[PDB]
């Protein structure tokens, strides 16, 4: 939405009341921990493919 | 899930349980409510929330 | 999407194994079985790659 | 006289067990929200064979009794004749016609083995022929076309011939409609339940929105 | 770690125990000895153009009589090793017994051009098989030609892959209509070569047999000969179940296979579920070895 400010050489504002407001943010800290195994994955079972 | 774990790739569990997270932002919670900034510079100083 | 990633990660790792990468099987005990070690090898060379 | 398939005519592709995972195939299928033939029982002329066949038949109590396949029917090559009865099944591949105009009354391979609702697919590969079948009947409410649904056809018979076809003719009971459609090389996306049995298929290749599911 | 020295912590150690495997074969109980001699020792072959195919189903598909006799020349074996043949097993069997001369012997082989290349042993891309060749020079070859054999040639066009098809129509080589009658370059179809004792060696006939197989894992009609065994469950074993071989436990399973359903398969499309080809019960199949541990140490 387009706004305009009432600049002047001679005025202000100032709020005579206030809010409190709670946001929320949120924050990845940590993922999935996984492990392969080389040779189960890659032959798997198999003496001569190891 | 088994198909992964039958081809050697499994997911390892985190060191922190999500009880031991809770006790962690239960203890933060406490001292922020009831110390303010005054238990993140040093020892907690109880002061009312006021 | 942290979850979900790292779900389709490893989908995507265990669908990789009926590939063929240009061999004649992705099965492996196919390819000893049906061929002898002079090809084999090079066969399976491919899907260990 | 033409008609509308409503999502009909899937088959298992293979003998391969499937538990409660969705597999994309490339294979000869019947496309969903095709053009099919509809015939009435008075007739039964001769159709091409194409590629595949997808069958149907809704009849009041076995008036369609069975299926000519051949290229010439001049008792001249094969041409494979299949004839249901209630005492036994007779299939044979024998050349020569029989009858003036076929109708219920050295051969190298022989083989013996609308309340009605009856699909059957007849392909081959390679000469080699696959007929795949579903019996469901339909009690009430019978609109004269294409129940809409969805119905996996199970395989039935195989048999190692080598025949070359390419034209074919139904068989009628004397002393009810049915349907004809055509296969095309298409690609499905097919949904397995814990039992196995396919409950759900999607044409890749018919909107832009199956295209994105099969994506 | 590859080090004789390890430090406090804990490591995931690959497995270097070994564990023995017991050989585990499965195979259908079929008796009958295959009818080879049909397709060897008959008086007279079939016409080489006809494409009279001989079928294999029901059969002990003993190769010894292949390895073990004396008229075998070559063993062009395409998708498969001809030294492992007595192994595995096969769906359906099909032999393509025809007699060609001999240095066109070399021209059955697909992706290949010829007068026998194109027009009878057009063999597709995806191809596997054997074909197999010896000599004929006590049964072809006859005094002054042998006539048994017609052979099909001058046509422009190439016939399809493995389809079985018969032209008594003359081949049209001229645009003058034939029609059946000899004419301005209209040739007959059949052609002898008229083999004689008294030509050379490649232009002896030789007895060449086709066979395709197909490869596949499905339920087998032909095996090769080998015994079947006991099947021992709840322990790390081989299995060999039709042809198809694999490592692990074989356990009960409770996946209610449809009727016709053979193989039961993974998300990676490995084997997870056979059925047993004579007892017809599920087996699931879990994997031996285990993959690895971990070890805590100071
Ligand atoms: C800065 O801003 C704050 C608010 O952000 C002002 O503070 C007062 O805030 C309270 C609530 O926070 C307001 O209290 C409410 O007043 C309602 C009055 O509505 C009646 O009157 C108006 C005007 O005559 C009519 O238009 C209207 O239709 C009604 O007839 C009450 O109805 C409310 O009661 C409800 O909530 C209470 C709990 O708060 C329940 O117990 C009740 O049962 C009921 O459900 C509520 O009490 C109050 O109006 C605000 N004050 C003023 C003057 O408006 C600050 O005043 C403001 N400061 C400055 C300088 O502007
Ligand atoms: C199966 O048989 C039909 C007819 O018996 C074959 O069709 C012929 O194909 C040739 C070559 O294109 C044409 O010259 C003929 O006119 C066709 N005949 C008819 C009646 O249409 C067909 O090629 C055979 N094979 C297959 C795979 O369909
Ligand atoms: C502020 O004062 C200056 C100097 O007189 C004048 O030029 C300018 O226009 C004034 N601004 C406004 C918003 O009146
Ligand atoms: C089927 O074809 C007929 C004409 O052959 C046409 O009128 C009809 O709209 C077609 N149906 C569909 C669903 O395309
Ligand atoms: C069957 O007999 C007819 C009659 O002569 C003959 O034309 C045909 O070739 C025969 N078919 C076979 C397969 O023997
Ligand atoms: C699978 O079959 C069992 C019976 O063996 C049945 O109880 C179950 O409901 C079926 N699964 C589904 C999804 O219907
Ligand atoms: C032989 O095979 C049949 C069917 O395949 C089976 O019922 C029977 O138990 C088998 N016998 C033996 C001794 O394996």
């Amino acid at each position: 939405a387009e706004n305009s400010v009432a600049y002047s050489n001679n005025s202000i504002a100032i709020p005579t009341n206030f809010t409190i407001s709670v946001t929320t943010e949120i924050l990845p800290v940590s993922m999935t921990k996984t492990s392969v195994d080389c040779t189960m994955y890659i032959c798997g079972d198999s003496t001569e493919c190891s | 899930i088994c198909a992964q774990k039958f081809k050697g790739l499994t997911v390892l569990p985190p060191l922190l349980t999500d009880e031991m997270i809770a006790q962690y932002t239960s203890a933060l919670l406490a001292g922020t409510i009831t110390s303010g900034w005054t238990f993140g510079a040093g020892a907690a100083l109880q002061i009312p929330f006021a | 999407d942290v979850v979900n990633h790292n779900a389709q990660a490893l989908n995507t790792l265990v669908k990789q194994l009926s590939s063929k990468f240009g061999a004649i099987s992705s099965v492996l005990n196919d390819i000893f079985s049906r061929l002898d070690k002079v090809e084999a090898e090079v066969q399976i060379d491919r899907l260990i790659t | 006289a033409y008609t509308n398939s409503f999502t009909r005519g899937v088959y298992y592709p293979d003998k391969v067990f499937r538990s409660s995972v969705l597999h994309s195939t490339q294979d000869l299928f019947l496309p969903f929200f095709s053009n099919v033939t509809w015939f009435h029982v008075i007739d039964n002329p001769v159709l091409p064979f194409n590629d595949g066949v997808y069958f149907a038949s809704i009849e009041k109590s076995n008036i369609i009794r069975g299926w000519i396949f051949g290229t010439t029917l001049d008792s001249k090559t094969q041409s494979l004749l299949i004839v249901n009865n209630a005492t036994n099944v007779v299939i044979k591949v024998c050349e020569f016609q029989f009858c003036n105009d076929p109708f219920l009354d050295n051969c190298t391979f022989e083989y013996v083995s609308f309340k009605n609702l009856r699909e059957f697919v007849f392909k081959n590969i390679d000469g080699y022929f696959k007929i795949y079948s579903k019996h469901t009947p339909i009690i009430v409410r019978e609109p004269e076309d294409l129940p809409q649904g969805f119905s996996a056809l199970e395989p039935l018979v195989d048999l190692p011939i080598g025949i070359n076809i390419t034209r074919f003719q139904t068989l009628l009971a004397l002393h009810a409609a049915y349907y004809v459609g055509y296969l095309q090389p298409r690609t499905f996306l097919l949904k397995y339940n814990e039992n196995g049995t396919i409950t759900d298929a999607v044409d890749c290749a018919l909107d832009p929105l199956s295209e994105t599911k099969c994506t | 770690l590859k080090s004789f020295t390890v430090e406090k912590g804990i490591y995931q150690t690959s497995n270097f125990r070994v564990q023995p495997t017991e050989s585990i074969v499965r195979f259908p109980n079929i008796t009958n000895l295959c009818p080879f001699d049909e397709v060897f020792n008959a008086t007279r072959f079939a016409s080489v153009y006809a494409w009279n195919r001989k079928r294999i189903s029901n059969c002990v598909a003993d190769y010894s009589v292949l390895y073990n006799l004396a008229p075998f020349f070559t063993f062009k074996c395409y998708g498969v090793s001809p030294t492992k043949l007595n192994d595995l097993c096969f769906t359906n069997v099909y032999a393509d017994s025809f007699v060609i001369r001999g240095d066109e012997v070399r021209q059955i082989a697909p992706g290949q051009t010829g007068n026998i290349a194109d027009y009878n042993y057009k063999l597709p891309d995806d191809f596997t098989g054997c074909v197999i060749a010896w000599n004929s020079n006590k049964l072809d070859s006859k005094v002054s030609g042998n006539y048994n054999y017609l052979y099909r040639l001058f046509r422009k066009s190439n016939l399809k892959p493995f389809e079985r098809d018969i032209s008594t129509e003359i081949y049209q080589a001229g645009n003058k209509p034939c029609n059946g009658v000899a004419g301005f370059n209209c040739y007959f179809p059949l052609r002898s070569y008229s083999f004689r004792p008294t030509y050379g060696v490649g232009h002896q006939p030789y007895r060449v047999v086709v066979l395709s197989f197909e490869l596949l894992h499905a339920p087998a009609t032909v095996c090769g000969p080998k015994k079947s065994t006991n099947l021992v469950k709840n322990k790390c074993v081989n299995f060999n179940f039709n042809g198809l071989k694999g490592t692990g436990v074989l356990t009960e399973s409770n996946k209610k296979f449809l009727p016709f359903q053979q193989f039961g398969r993974d998300i990676a499309d490995t084997t997870d579920a056979v059925r047993d080809p004579q007892t017809l019960e599920i087996l699931d199949i879990t994997p031996c070895s285990f993959g690895g541990v971990s070890v805590i140490t100071p």
